[PDB]
C-alpha cells in the first residue's frame, strides 16, 4: 500500500562519500541539501498504487449502484361527498421543517386518479348461510330492522348499495342507527369488512371515526381496494361491500341488542394515489443516430434513479418509435437484440460495441440504430436518498389546511431510498462481483449476496439446514435485524424477528439467482436466554452500590445478541456459555475482592421458564444467546 | 513499517549533471557534488520505471501480493510461506470463472496442496435419442474428496474440510479422506 | 470515474526561494542553478500522473484474459524450369520467394516451408483401354510403333487412358506430350470436360490443366500438370512407374464428347516445375538497436513486424570483453537469478524487455535477470518476421526468387493467400474485457441452459429445460428439449423423420454442457 | 381438481356471453351480420376454451 518510506527529515548528504567538505550545519550549502520537493514527490509517489487500482476498476467493467427513490402512498382526503374529478396536480412538492441545519426533504406527487361521487343503493341484512329475504329496497328510508340479526353467527354478510361503484377510493357509508341498552368498546369489533373485484373479495382497511360501529349514530370509512367492479341488484347498479361477522372471538364484546337502520347517504371522502421522492423529466431528446456502432451518449441530469425501465430510450423507426431494452452487461446480448446500457451514476447511455474475433471479422454484440435516424428518450428519474425515507408519513406541511380539499395525508413511513453508493465502497464491492459474478452458488456466496440484496440487515450468515427425505437438504438462511435499545437495557425482542418484508425481499432476490431445483429456507436463529446470578464479594473502602450498579451490567455485556463476546461483534454463531469464560467478565469488574459462585439456566423469551442451574449452557450452531435481567449477592463492608 | 528506504550503488536514468548547461559540465567539484544528490533520488526513478513489473503477482513484493489477494478475493488467509501466495493471486481470477463447477472444485484442493485429488460424485452427462428416456445418475446426492499425500499429517483432514467447506455448491453433504 | 489529480507545475517548484539562510542573496544566473536543474521533479510529477499501455497488459493477464496473437497467411508457391536433367535437393528448406518491390513499399518475402526436389521425370507403359476394358497384362500398345486405341473411339465414363509416370514426383509439374492422328470432326480442347487422376495409395486423385492441346487432341499437344501428391500405377506389367488416368465424364448438354477421337501416335512425359507451400516470414540479421544504459528495466523496440513464433528468433549480443555474449530468450520472468542472462520478448510487437528490480518491503533491491554493463553494444543477431495482414498476396503476384542459388526460372503461386490476422492492440483488448469477462460460464439458473445450448448449437430451433421432478432418480436432475430444424415441405405436412434430432447434434451439445455442470446434475437430452 | 371453480365460475358465466354480443358479437369481435342464427355447436366452441 506505499512505494516508499522517507520523508523531509529523511536526507543522506552522502556528498562526503565523494567529495570532502564537511561543515555538517553550514550556511549555505546545507540549504542546498534541502530538497523538499522528493517529500512533495514521495508523497504522491505514494497514493499511485491506489490510483492505479481506480485505472483497471473500469476494466473490469464495474461501475458505481445507481441511487434508488423512496416511494410512499398518500390520500387526497376531502371531507366532503362532491368534487368528482381528480384533486390535486402533480408535482406539488411537499417537505418537511426547513430547518437551518437539516435541508428538508422534498416530495412529488407521482400519479392522478378519478373518484366518482357514488350514491348510497339499497340496503339489505342476512346472517351466514341464510339470503337476504328482507326489505332490501324500503330500508333506503324507513322499515327498520335489526342489524346482523343481533347475533355473531360465524360468518354475517351484509350486502350494501352503492350505484355507479368507485373502482379506488376511500369509502364511507352512512348507518345511522338507534343504540340504547348495551353499549359496545370501539376497540377491535369482530367484523371483516370486504369488497368485489375482477378476483373475489379482499381486506378493506378502515381509517378514523368517533363511533365503534353500532354503539353510536355514525359512518364506517371502509377502503376500498384496487379493482372493485360494477354490480347490479333490483333498480340499481350497486357495487358489493361484504361485511363479515365473526364470533365473540375468545371473548371480545359483542350486542345482542344491535340497532336498527335509519337512513342511507354515500359519501366518498377521497382516493389513493403514490407518490415518489424523484422529479420526473420527460422527451429529452439525446441527438441524432450515426451509423457507427459503439456510440456514447449523456444527459443533463447526472444521478439517473434505479429502475426497471430506467431510461426508456426510443429510436426513430418508421413506425413511430422502437423502444430499446436495458441490460446491466453487454456479454448476453445478440447479433440483432435491442439492448442498451447505462453507467446511471453519471447519466451516460452507451450502445453496442464491436469486437474483433480470432478469425479476425467482426462480431456485433447489440444492433445498431440506423444511420440518420432519430434518438430520444422517453423520461428518467432523478433523486432519491437515504433522507427520503419519511418519519410515521408524519413530514412536516403535511398539507393541513388547503383551499380546494380538506386534507392530503400519508400515515406510513417511506421505504426504498437507497443512497448512491460511494467510490470508497465500491472498492470492497469488486472482489464479489469478480468471485460471486452473481447467480451464488457456494456456501460464502449467499453469506455475501445476502447484503446486496438488502445492506439495512444487520448482518446474514447462512447455514445448511435439516435433511430433506430425498438425500438433499434444503438451503436455510439467518437473518438479525438492526436492534435499537428499547427497553431499560438489554433488549425487549419481537425485533430480532424480521417484519416478514426483509424475509420476502432478501429471498426474492435470491430465488431467481438461486440455483434451479432446491428449496431456499429463511428465518431467525434459536435462542436460550440466560440469566447470570452469582455472588460477589466487595472491597472493604469501595461503594457496593456502584459495584451492584457495575455488576449488573458489566457482566450483561458478555452475553449481548447483537455486540456481546470478548471481540465487541455478534456472537460466533455457536459459541456456548460457561462460568468459566464469564470469570473472566466477573474477576475485572471494578470494586470487587472476592467471588463465591455463579449459576445459569435456560430460558425463552416468553414467559419465564427460569430452568435448572446449570454451568455449562449447550448452544446450538444456529442460535444465539439472550442475555436476561440477572442480579447476584455483594456482601461486604462497603463504605 | 517496511524500511524501504535508499539504496546504495543504483544509478539513475535522469543524471542531474547530463542535464547542466554546457561550460558548467567542466567544474570538478560541481560535477561531484551534483552527482551525490543523485543518490538519494535515485530509486524513484527506477520504481517509476519497470513500474509495470510492480503489479504482476508473479514477481512483485511480497507485500502487494497480499495486497493482489484482496483485489480479486484470492483468499489468503492463514498462509505464511511466500512461495504459496505466489500461485495462488495469479490462479485466483480464473478459478472464479468456473467455481462451482467440478473441475474449479479439484483445481482448488490441487492448488492448495500440489497433488491432484480423486473425487466421485453423483453427477455425469448423457444423452439419448429415444423420446422421454430417462436420466441416469444417483439418485442420493453425495461429494466425496480423496487426496493421495505421502506424508498425512493428522492436520491435512481440517484443512481438506475447511477448504472444501467453500468449494461445494451449499448443495451436498461431503466427506474427507486422506492418506 | 472519480479519478485522483497528480499534477503540480514547474514554475511552482522555484517557490522554494527561501532567502531565510542568510548570505544567499542572489537571483538567476548565479551558480545556484541547482534549484532549476531539478525541476526534474516537473517531468517526475507527470509520469506519475501517466498511466500507460504496459499496466494495461498486466491487468489482463491478472484477470485471466489472454492477448489475442497474430498469425500469417500460407499460399501455394509453383516453381518452373526448362532443363529437367537430374535429381538432388535443388530447394534447401525455408528458401525464400518474394514478391516483387514496386514503387508503393517494400515487398512482402515469403519462405518455404519444406525441401522441393526436381526429378528428371520419363514414362512407364502406355495400354489400350475402353469401358470394362482391363489392361489385363497389356505393356507394348504404343513401346515400338504403331498406335494405341483411345477409349476404342468411343470415350464414355469408365474410360481411361493409360500411360506411366516413372517419376511421379508428389511436388513436381509434370509435362506429357500427346501426339494424336486427326480423325474425325475437329474439336475445342475445352469442349470435352476430361478428368485426370493420379491413382495415389489411398485411391485415385484428382488434378487440374494448366495447358490448352490437352485432351481435346485435334492437334498434337502437351499437356502439363502439377502432380497431386505420392502415387503409383496398378502394377500389373512391368512398369512400377505414376499414372495418370484420362477418364472421360458423361456427355453433359453444352460440354458433349465426340466419337472417333485422335489417336495417340507419340508421346514424352517430363517435368517442369514444382510447388510447394509457403508461410509468409523472412528472417533479418545484424539489426544493431544502440547501447544499453546499465539500469534494470531496459526496454528496446524493433523496427519491424511482430516476430513470428517458433524457435527462439531474437538473439541479442552484448558487447564484452571476451566478445559477444550470447543471451537466450525465456518466457514470462518467472524466475531469474542475477547471474542468468534472460530476456523478455513480445510476440505481437517489437517491445523487448530485459531484467526488472523491486525495492521490496525491506532494505536493499533484488534483481531478476542481470543488465548490460555501461556502453555495451545490443544487436539481434537473428530475428524473423512475417506476421500480419500484409501476407494476403493477391493471386499471381510473388515473382522473384531471392538470392538465385539454384539453376532457377520464373516462380508464380497459382492461388491467392489464405490470410493471416494481426494481432489485437492493446486498446482493442481493453474494449473485450468488459464482455469477455462475464459470459456466464456457470449454467446457475433456468435462463443458462436454455441459452448455452443455443450458444453449443446455434442451428436449433426451440431448446428448453426442466427439471427433474420429485419421485424421480438422477438427483434432482434435469431434461433438455431439442428441436432440430425442418421445412414441413410444399404439401403443408412434416415427417415424424424429420423431428429427431442427429446423434451428432445430441453429442456436442452434451459435450459442451458437461464441462460447466454446477452440481452433478444430470442433464439428458433428446425430443420431448 | 386442481382448479379454483370460483374463478371459474367466474369466468364461465361472462366467456359465453361474449359469444352473443349484440354490439361486438360473434367469432369476429364485431356486430353480429344480422341473420346468422344460434346453436349449442357454435356455443361448444365458447364453452370448451373456456
Amino acid at each position: 500500500q506505499q512505494f516508499v518510506d522517507d520523508a523531509k527529515r529523511y536526507i543522506q548528504q552522502r556528498a562526503p562519500e565523494w567529495t570532502d567538505h564537511n561543515v555538517s550545519d553550514p550556511g549555505v550549502t546545507l540549504v542546498e541539501t534541502v530538497a523538499h520537493m522528493a517529500d512533495q514527490i514521495v508523497y504522491r509517489l505514494n497514493r499511485v498504487p491506489d490510483k492505479n487500482h481506480l485505472a483497471f476498476l473500469d476494466l473490469v467493467g464495474i461501475t458505481l449502484f445507481p441511487p434508488s427513490a423512496a416511494r410512499t402512498d398518500v390520500t387526497f382526503w376531502l371531507s366532503a361527498p362532491q368534487e368528482d374529478a381528480i384533486l390535486v396536480p402533480v408535482g406539488t412538492e411537499v417537505a418537511t421543517l426547513r430547518t437551518e441545519r437539516d435541508e428538508a426533504v422534498v416530495f412529488a406527487t407521482e400519479q392522478d386518479l378519478r373518484i366518482v361521487p357514488c350514491t348510497m343503493g339499497r340496503l339489505v341484512t342476512q346472517v351466514s348461510g341464510e339470503a337476504v329475504s328482507d326489505r332490501t329496497t324500503d330500508l333506503a328510508e324507513s322499515k327498520d330492522v335489526l342489524c346482523f340479526a343481533e347475533a355473531p353467527n360465524p360468518g354475517d354478510c351484509m350486502l350494501i348499495g352503492l350505484s355507479a361503484a368507485v373502482p379506488d377510493c376511500a369509502l364511507a357509508l352512512e348507518l345511522d342507527s338507534r343504540v340504547d341498552g348495551v353499549g359496545v368498546d370501539p376497540r377491535q369489533p369482530p367484523l371483516v369488512w370486504e369488497a368485489w373485484t375482477e378476483d373475489g373479495w379482499q381486506s378493506c382497511e378502515v381509517d378514523r371515526d368517533g363511533t365503534g360501529g353500532l354503539n353510536r349514530p355514525g359512518d364506517v370509512v371502509l377502503h376500498i381496494p384496487g379493482g372493485h367492479v360494477l354490480s347490479r341488484n333490483g333498480g340499481h347498479e350497486a357495487g358489493w361491500i361484504r361485511c363479515r361477522v365473526t364470533e365473540p372471538l375468545s371473548g371480545q364484546p359483542f350486542y345482542t341488542t344491535s340497532p336498527t337502520i335509519r337512513s342511507a347517504e354515500a359519501y366518498t371522502i377521497g382516493g389513493t394515489t403514490g407518490s415518489i421522492h424523484a422529479e420526473t423529466v420527460l422527451d429529452e431528446p439525446l441527438g441524432e443516430s450515426t451509423g457507427l456502432p459503439g456510440q456514447r451518449l449523456r444527459l443533463e441530469h447526472a444521478p439517473v434513479v434505479a429502475g426497471e425501465p430506467s431510461v426508456l430510450l426510443q429510436t426513430a423507426a418508421d413506425d413511430g418509435w422502437q423502444d430499446w431494452q436495458v441490460v446491466p452487461h453487454f456479454s448476453g446480448s445478440h447479433p440483432d437484440d435491442h439492448h442498451i446500457t447505462v453507467d446511471a451514476t453519471t447519466g451516460e447511455i452507451a450502445f453496442g460495441p464491436a469486437v474483433r474475433e480470432a478469425d479476425g471479422t467482426l462480431r456485433q454484440y447489440g444492433a445498431v440504430p440506423p444511420k440518420g435516424a432519430v434518438i430520444r428518450a422517453r423520461r428518467y428519474r432523478t433523486g432519491g436518498g437515504r433522507a427520503g425515507n419519511v418519519a410515521r408519513g408524519a413530514v412536516q406541511v403535511l398539507r393541513t389546511s388547503i383551499p380546494y380539499v380538506s386534507e392530503v395525508v400519508n400515515r406510513e413511513a417511506a421505504l426504498g431510498g437507497v443512497d448512491g453508493e460511494t467510490i470508497e465502497e465500491a472498492k470492497l464491492r469488486a472482489p464479489i462481483t469478480l468471485r460471486a459474478q452473481e447467480r451464488a452458488v457456494t456456501l460464502r456466496d449467499y453469506e455475501e449476496l445476502a447484503r446486496r440484496a438488502a445492506p439495512e440487515t444487520a448482518r446474514i450468515t447462512c447455514l445448511e439446514g435439516a435433511e430433506n427425505e430425498y438425500g438433499a437438504h434444503a438451503v436455510r438462511v439467518l437473518v438479525v435485524p438492526q436492534a435499537v435499545p428499547d427497553p431499560g437495557g438489554r433488549l425487549r425482542f419481537e425485533q430480532l424477528v424480521p417484519g416478514d418484508a426483509l424475509l420476502n425481499r432478501i429471498t426474492r432476490h435470491l430465488d431467481e439467482r438461486r440455483l434451479i431445483g432446491t428449496r431456499l429456507a429463511v428465518g431467525p436463529p434459536y435462542y436460550q436466554g440466560v440469566t447470570v446470578v452469582a455472588t460477589v464479594h466487595a472491597f472493604r473502602d469501595v461503594d457496593a452500590d456502584r459495584v451492584r450498579r457495575q455488576t449488573h451490567d458489566a457482566l450483561y455485556r458478555h452475553l449481548d445478541p447483537l455486540t456481546g463476546g470478548s471481540d465487541g461483534k455478534g456472537w460466533p454463531f455457536g459459541r456456548p456459555v460457561q462460568t468459566g469464560e464469564l470469570f473472566a467478565v466477573l474477576q475485572r469488574v471494578p470494586g470487587v475482592e472476592l467471588v463465591d459462585e455463579v449459576v445459569l439456566h435456560p430460558a425463552d423469551p416468553l414467559t419465564g421458564k427460569r430452568g435448572d442451574p446449570t454451568n455449562r449452557i449447550d448452544l446450538d450452531a444456529p442460535a444465539l444467546v439472550f442475555s436476561y435481567d440477572h442480579r447476584v449477592r455483594v456482601i461486604g463492608d462497603s463504605a | 513499517a517496511s524500511q524501504r528506504g535508499s539504496v546504495d550503488g543504483l544509478g539513475s536514468s535522469l543524471p542531474i549533471a547530463s542535464m547542466l548547461p554546457a561550460v558548467f559540465a567542466d567544474d570538478d567539484l560541481a560535477l561531484r557534488f551534483v552527482a551525490g544528490l543523485d543518490d538519494v533520488l535515485a530509486p524513484i526513478l527506477n520504481v517509476l520505471d519497470c513500474l509495470d513489473t510492480y503489479f504482476d503477482p508473479a514477481l512483485t513484493p511480497a507485500d502487494f501480493a497480499q495486497w493482489l489477494g484482496t483485489w480479486v478475493g484470492a483468499e489468503t488467509d492463514g498462509t505464511e510461506a511466500e512461495p504459496m501466495l505466489r500461485a495462488a493471486v495469479a490462479a485466483a481470477a480464473r478459478l472464479h470463472r468456473v467455481r462451482g463447477t467440478l473441475q474449479g472444485l479439484s483445481e482448488t484442493v490441487r492448488l492448495a496442496f500440489g497433488v491432484a485429488p480423486e473425487i466421485t460424485e453423483s453427477g455425469g452427462a448423457t444423452w439419448n435419442a429415444r423420446p422421454l428416456g430417462p436420466f441416469p445418475g444417483r439418485p442420493r446426492p453425495q461429494l466425496h474428496v480423496a487426496l493421495r499425500l505421502p506424508e498425512p499429517r493428522p492436520v491435512d483432514v481440517h484443512r481438506l474440510d475447511a477448504l472444501v467447506a467453500a468449494a461445494r455448491p451449499a448443495h451436498m453433504p461431503y466427506t474427507v479422506e486422506v492418506t
